[PDB]
């Protein structure tokens, strides 16, 4: 559990 | 009032269409319009390319238009889902993909679509239904197979990998060289084999969907101040990003703005995002001279013209191609120079862009064809990271001796040192140096509440914590927005390590990893017999895929170890129980690379050719530590096994780790920032003088 931002793409 | 009229005016447009000439193709469908209204192919094909110019708004009008004139028309449900999806509507796009499959059953782009919706909400395993369905019904769809193979990748299902990848440059090689955008995001472009004529070629096209969304607003070009009179000797940076939040970006860079030069710089920081609330955004926006909200600001014209209104000098793009940027900004070109920096780790490929932000080691000169920005180094490394000043209680350690390790029980507190004091037999290895609590009631305490699980203790009056329980004693130091305010308990039976073992870690997500990264890692476990490797669920339906492949190459289940995703602070901090890290070679550890060099924790890295695979290596060169850098796959597991045998050779690195991230310029925000700076006047120099950007390699 617990979740954390991230980068990612654009969509 | 004639079909046959329009019938023929719609022919044309298409025609326009194909020949690249949008201007035209729209002016056509209006006319075909004009002359029969109930024209359903006409509404469509208006539609697409008023979503294609990002005129959204109306797109939608006409596409609700066709649909009501052609009931059955699935190919218009589908489309209109794609525009209320890129509308932050994602309700009603959903709908209509899901109105669109009813419809037409075998109607392949609603599949996908659909897929791809469930892609954006992160549930991969639904995403991969949908698009193994999408590929059955349509064999030839490149959309749906590269964003499949993303999702496989995401997984870790590495099934008919080799065929799959070729398969993917495959299409790619065919897609370019039609002229069509690539089905590979450029985000994602790193992780496959390609050439980097084609990673730029990708990120070209991608540069070229701004461009066509802002050609539509009829701009002049923007007047560029020349000197620095109306800013009174001060050169206005303007840092652009989505991410001044709770966000790797900001936990990098958080400190910077505030430690520019007020005497020779002015610094606006441009938010693409709205007030999450934390911290980070607090102290950026209290920090930097001038902080603007363009959320508030939709429209790029208009925002555009506010960057231009504040006088920046230097624009620096931290966004690139990842989630809520806004490049229709830098594509209408407000500032003389535009540099990208820090968040996107790649070329932008794009006209616009001027400089890419790096340094010798991560974008070495042989490699400048790689980008299509000139290169401006920094001295050291290009990277950086607030842990200095977000994590300060993992400056220094204590451990307890329960049977001398250093990282088997572990405990860190901005108060530490005071309670050592209180402790009556505390013994002081040297390296700073190490102080160690001997197995006594207090150690046994302690040990105690591990096992028990217990939120906290208190002894001589010192809170200790139990760090699997920070969320709970303060939410806001958990998630590294403030400094934790006790001291807290690390130690290998939390996370189920076995005490006397060798622990190669990884913590990043796992779509980093590939069956050779996998097989080298299988090697080095094999030589080093007490090792274990250590994982994150990341995501979890990720670890069933790797323990297969494990077990195929030989590994006992037993050998790996997942841990679930922690918050921030308790993430970096648990990086100390690990005795080496294991880097991806694929894709490097970036803000991970950090974070477990501020544990004190020596990284093994091997440099390949993208940007993003050179990172982890640039951060060890500034660190100076070149003997943890493998030339090759071999060199790797040398250098591996060496450290995970050689205890005293273990002992020697890691102590340099630890003394190193202090001394180096590595984690030295400070001197970063005046580096920066430098750069900055150096690019501001040359146009002054009259010069189109070129490299600043020094
Ligand atoms: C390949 C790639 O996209 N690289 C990007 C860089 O180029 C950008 O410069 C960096 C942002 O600008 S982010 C990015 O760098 P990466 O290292 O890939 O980080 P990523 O996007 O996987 O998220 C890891 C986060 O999870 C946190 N994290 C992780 C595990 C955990 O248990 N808890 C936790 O808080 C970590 O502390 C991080 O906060």
């Amino acid at each position: 559990p617990v979740s954390v931002p991230y980068a990612s793409a654009q969509s | 009032s004639c079909p046959t009229h329009a019938d023929s005016l719609n022919n044309l447009a298409n025609i326009k269409r194909e020949q690249g000439n949008i201007e035209e193709a729209v002016r056509l469908y209006r006319k075909a319009l004009e002359v029969f209204p109930e024209f359903a192919a006409a509404h469509s094909n208006l539609a697409s390319v008023l979503q294609q110019q990002g005129k959204l708004q109306e797109a939608l009008m006409h596409y609700k238009e066709a649909i009501r004139i052609s009931p059955t028309f699935a190919d218009a449900y589908s489309n209109m889902g794609n525009t209320l999806k890129e509308m932050q509507d994602v309700q009603g796009a959903l709908q209509c993909y899901t109105r669109a499959i009813q419809i037409n059953p075998a109607f392949a782009d609603a599949h996908s679509n659909l897929a791809s919706i469930h892609k954006d909400s992160g549930n991969i395993p639904e995403a991969i239904a949908s698009y193994r369905t999408a590929l059955k019904l349509k064999p030839d769809f490149p959309d749906a197979y590269c964003n499949l193979a993303h999702c496989l990748q995401i997984v870790c299902d590495w099934t008919d990998y080799d065929e799959r990848m070729k398969k993917l440059v495959s299409i790619v090689a065919d897609q370019l060289e039609k002229n069509r955008l690539p089905s590979v995001h450029p985000h994602h472009s790193m992780l496959y084999p390609l050439s980097h004529g084609f990673r730029k070629a990708i990120a070209e096209r991608h540069g070229n969907l701004c461009l066509d969304k802002i050609n539509v607003l009829h701009k002049p070009p923007y007047e560029h101040p020349k000197d620095l009179k109306l800013s009174d000797g001060r050169l206005r940076v303007g840092y652009v990003s989505s991410d001044f939040g709770n966000h790797p970006t900001s936990h990098l860079m958080q400190s910077i703005p505030g430690m520019h030069n007020p005497d020779k710089f002015e610094v606006f920081c441009y938010a693409l995002s709205p007030d999450d609330g934390t911290n980070f955004r607090v102290k950026v926006m209290a920090e930097a001279n001038h902080f603007i909200d363009l959320s508030q600001i939709p429209c790029n014209g208009k925002a555009a013209d506010r960057i231009h209104q504040d006088g920046i000098h230097i624009l620096v793009n931290m966004n690139g191609y990842t989630k809520g940027a806004r490049n229709e900004l830098f594509a209408l070109r407000p500032a003389p120079i535009q540099a990208m920096w820090l968040g996107y780790p790649g070329t932008s490929g794009a006209l616009f862009m001027d400089y890419i932000i790096t340094d010798q080691e991560t974008s070495p000169a042989e490699v400048a064809e790689q980008y299509s920005e000139k290169l401006a180094y920094m001295p050291h490394t290009f990277f950086i990271g607030d842990h200095a000043n977000m994590f300060p209680h993992l400056k220094k350690k204590a451990v307890i001796d329960f049977k001398i390790y250093d990282n088997r029980i572990v405990l860190n507190g901005i108060d530490l040192k005071a309670f050592l004091d209180s402790l009556p037999d505390v013994k002081i290895v040297k390296m700073l140096n190490m102080p160690v609590i001997p197995m006594n009631t207090i150690a046994e305490a302690v040990i105690e509440m591990i096992n028990r699980g217990q939120i906290q203790i208190t002894i001589n009056g010192f809170s200790i914590s139990n760090g699997l329980a920070t969320t709970q004693i303060n939410n806001k130091a958990a998630t590294g927005e403030e400094v934790p305010r006790t001291i807290i308990v690390t130690t290998r039976s939390q996370y189920g390590l076995p005490e006397d073992a060798i622990v190669y870690c990884n913590f990043n997500q796992l779509y980093k990893i590939d069956p050779s990264t996998l097989q080298m890692w299988a090697n080095i476990l094999k030589r080093v017999p007490n090792s274990v490797l250590w994982l994150l669920r990341f995501p979890a339906v990720g670890e069933p895929n790797i323990q297969q492949y494990a077990q195929n190459m030989g590994l006992p289940q037993n050998r790996i170890i997942f841990s679930p995703v922690a918050p921030k602070e308790e993430h970096v901090r648990r990086g100390q129980l690990a005795d080496v890290c294991l880097d991806t070679p694929l894709c490097n550890g970036h803000t991970t690379g950090m974070d477990v060099l501020w544990a004190g924790t020596p990284m093994v890295t091997m440099p390949g050719e993208t940007l993003a695979s050179r990172v982890a290596a640039s951060q060890l060169t500034c660190l100076g530590c070149l003997e943890l850098i493998a030339k090759n796959r071999q060199e790797y597991e040398d250098i591996a096994v060496k450290l995970g045998t050689d205890l005293e050779y273990l002992k020697k690195v890691r102590g340099k780790v630890w003394k190193q991230r202090i001394s180096s310029p590595l984690f030295n925000t400070k001197q970063y920032t005046m580096e920066l700076e430098r750069l900055y006047l150096q690019m501001w120099e040359h146009y002054a003088a009259g010069n189109k950007p070129d490299h600043m390699i020094k």
